[PDB]
């Protein structure tokens, strides 16, 4: 099937550059538009640009002109976004997309977009990297509650899983808000039987890449 | 130099090849997503494709709008269309249903004259005075094949050094046929059947669609740079913009009386003594008597079932 | 550029509810329109092209309709899984532009909340800082009031809150608070409350502790 990986979002600072790659497979590479688009948190989609690997061809939205420039290695079967002079206000999800249909056809759906990237997030920012402190939420109506608190971490995301994977019911991550001290803070809660509490051993696993942190925090009663 | 009819996918237009840089006419306007286009002159219409509409119409020129559909059933996505101004027919191909077909004028009497071994069909040039039509394929096996006007003797006579040819067309004047690859970033040319192959404009191709020719000069509409380009077509020199800013340039023609050179119908007046098509053919004497899709010729080689 | 604009930029309606989102194109685009749905933490998944065209996969709920300027995405029987921002865009010229999204909110019966209260762990006192976090589970609809109290006392300005995407089973919500005091401030005081206000209870409920039992 068609598969498109991004990689190479991160922190950077204002000014800065950054290199984002979208890498290719299962579809004929040269037959296709590419194209990127952006998403700033809690924003709308932002078209960024296209590329025709065939030749290298691309558009660019006005917004980024001058600026930004897509690139595209066929032996890698690969798409590149050049970022410059990195501004704040560039900070967002960057996904790429591929064009539906043949880049050659005269009923072209190009711009239609049926398969995209899982996107990268990409923090354009001063501030430094920044691993998160783990904390438990130590344990009504028959069930009981317990979490973890993922505390002081920059820049997003951060991962929770429990129990490895193996707990998934009746789990609540919730989205990281900021504080005011400029880095994220969530926690992670899961409901389950209260008769449970004493046989059951409950794990939270953190993951802020970022930082490499990795986090398994037990958390028990009371 | 000469006006240039071109379709725009909502309009046909006519710009002065002279003056590029004024504003395009507007020959018709309304249109879904035209894509093919060409012209009988000497009766005064201009034909079109639209692949959303899966159609091919027509019109009589500055006493429009007296459109009409004239092939409206069986297509998906005709995007090559060319008319015998000899004959007095209609050729298209779809590269959807994989068929060339042709009807008269008024699209009665069609007959699919090909519908095995095409994958992408696209651009279609005819030579009706030597009863030879010539197309493109840009799907798995690339190719350039002519036959006979009456669908006769198929043959291939490109098939090396080709990938994505889009734009076909022919000096009667030099019996020379020229090509545009879109994915190779060429033009070429080469004799009637495809030998003395020869280069003329090897870059600033990034996606050529529709190719045509008057005089001394190649034009061609290029999908990325949205203009049409012009250059010698002997050198390949003096490479230029004629007109630009186009909103989406599809397949053009020269359009001129003197694109389509007079010359007795084989068919005479009375259609050959065919019964219902008399087809332009590359062997004496010149014409072939057929028949709809799915009715045979008899015997006689004139009257169909 | 072609401006798409989508209306409502909200909506709520009940499972099986037949629901209309409208993108209107600055300029004639043709058919040359698609439809989306993004799903939080997701990318955008391709539901319809051309207008009416169905892509393959999706639920023949989700319809397409229109031509020029004014476009109709219709679902005609809503699920809890569609819980999601839809987005119109032409396809039709360069740039490709979208509109700016409708949010679809699934619309149940009133459900209240569980709510449980955490007080700060010793490891994180060591740091010189607490957190009071009071969760408020599996809940509808999303409005709710939750106030903190120190020793009585209302507090403001010092929390927090953060709330999970509608449950694509359940349609529910849930929410967390965060009081944040140091350590200092948090060792002056005796009683944590976190009270919560929702359509689904009676009176407000209040989960409490002392400091140190
Ligand atoms: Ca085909």
């Amino acid at each position: 099937e068609v598969q498109l990986v991004e990689s190479g979002g991160g922190l950077v600072q204002p000014g800065g550059s950054l290199r984002l790659s979208c890498a290719a497979s299962g579809f004929t590479f040269t037959n296709s538009y590419i194209h990127w688009v952006r998403q700033a948190p809690g924003k709308g989609l932002e078209w960024v640009g296209w590329i025709t690997p065939y030749g290298g061809y691309t558009n660019y939205a006005d917004s980024v002109k001058g600026r930004f420039t897509i690139s595209a290695d066929t032996s890698k079967n690969t798409a590149y976004l050049q970022m410059n002079s990195l501004r704040a206000e560039d900070t967002a999800v960057y996904y790429c997309a591929r064009g539906s249909g043949h880049v050659n056809a005269v009923k072209n759906y190009g711009y239609v977009m049926d398969y995209w990237g899982q996107g990268t997030l990409v923090t354009v920012s001063s501030a430094s990297t920044k691993g998160p402190s783990v904390f438990p939420l130590a344990p009504s109506g028959g069930t009981a509650a317990l979490g973890c608190l993922v505390k002081d971490y920059f820049p997003e995301p951060v991962t929770v899983s429990w129990n490895s994977g193996a707990l998934t019911s009746g789990v609540h991550t919730f989205p990281a808000v900021l504080q005011s001290s400029g880095l994220y803070s969530l926690s992670s809660v899961v409901t389950v039987p209260s008769s449970s509490l004493g046989t059951q051993t409950y794990i939270c696993n953190v993951n802020h890449k970022p930082s490499n942190t990795k986090v398994d925090k037990k958390v028990e009663p009371k | 130099a000469p006006l240039l009819l071109y379709a725009n996918r909502r309009d046909l237009r006519l710009v002065d090849a002279t003056n590029g840089k004024e504003n395009a006419t507007i020959v018709v306007g309304g249109l879904e997503d035209a894509a093919a286009v060409d012209f009988v002159f000497s009766h005064g219409l201009i034909y079109w494709s639209d692949v959303s509409e899966e159609a091919i119409k027509r019109t009589e020129f500055n006493k429009t709008e007296s459109v009409q559909n004239v092939v409206v059933s069986g297509l998906l996505s005709p995007d090559g269309l060319a008319c015998d101004w000899l004959g007095e027919k209609l050729y298209w191909t779809d590269s959807e249903t994989n068929r060339i077909e042709v009807s008269n004028l008024d699209g009665s009497l069609r007959k699919v004259l090909f519908w095995q071994e095409l994958d992408q069909p696209r651009a279609i040039a005819l030579d009706p005075s030597s009863g030879f039509m010539y197309w493109t394929d840009w799907g798995e096996v690339p190719k350039i094949e002519r036959a006979g006007m009456d669908g006769s003797s198929r043959f291939i006579i490109i098939n090396s050094e080709i990938y994505w040819p889009n734009g076909l067309t022919l000096d009667y004047e030099e019996q020379k046929l020229y090509w545009a690859d879109a994915k190779l970033n060429f033009i070429h040319k080469s004799n009637l059947d495809g030998t003395n192959r020869q280069a003329v404009v090897k870059g600033s191709l990034p996606h050529p669609f529709a190719l045509t020719l008057f005089e001394d000069i190649l034009y061609w509409t290029d999908w990325s740079t949205h203009s049409i380009l012009a250059c010698n077509k002997y050198t390949g020199e003096g490479l230029r913009e004629i007109h630009s800013d186009i909103f989406s340039p599809m397949d053009i023609h020269a359009f001129s009386q003197q694109r389509q050179p007079n010359a007795t119908n084989p068919c005479g007046i009375d259609n050959g003594g065919c019964s219902h098509l008399c087809l332009m053919s590359p062997v004496k004497p010149f014409y072939q008597c057929a028949c709809p899709t799915g009715v045979k010729l008899l015997e006689n080689g004139k009257t169909c079932k | 550029d072609i401006q798409m604009t989508q209306s409502p930029s909200s909506l709520s309606a009940s499972v099986g509810d037949r629901v209309t989102i409208t993108c209107r194109a600055s300029q004639d685009v043709s058919t040359a329109v698609a439809w989306y749905q993004q799903k939080p933490g997701k990318a955008p998944k391709l539901l319809i092209y051309s207008a009416s065209f169905l892509y393959s996969g999706v639920p023949s709920r989700f319809s397409g309709s229109g031509s020029g300027t004014d476009f109709t995405l219709t679902i005609s029987s809503l699920q809890p899984e569609d819980f999601a921002t839809y987005y119109c865009q032409q396809s039709y010229t360069t740039p490709p532009t979208f509109g700016q999204g409708t949010k679809v909110e699934i619309k149940r019966t009133v459900a209240a909340p569980s709510v449980f209260i955490f007080p700060p762990s010793d490891e994180q006192l060591k740091s010189g800082t607490a957190s009071v976090v009071c969760l408020l589970n599996n809940f509808y609809p999303r409005e709710a009031k939750v106030q903190w109290k120190v020793d009585n006392a209302l507090q403001s300005g010092n929390s927090q809150e953060s709330v999970t995407e509608q449950d694509s089973k359940d349609s529910t919500y849930s929410l967390s608070s965060t009081l944040t005091l140091s350590k200092a401030d948090y060792e002056k005081h005796k009683v944590y409350a976190c009270e919560v206000t929702h359509q689904g209870l009676s009176s407000p409920v209040t989960k409490s502790f002392n400091r140190g039992e």
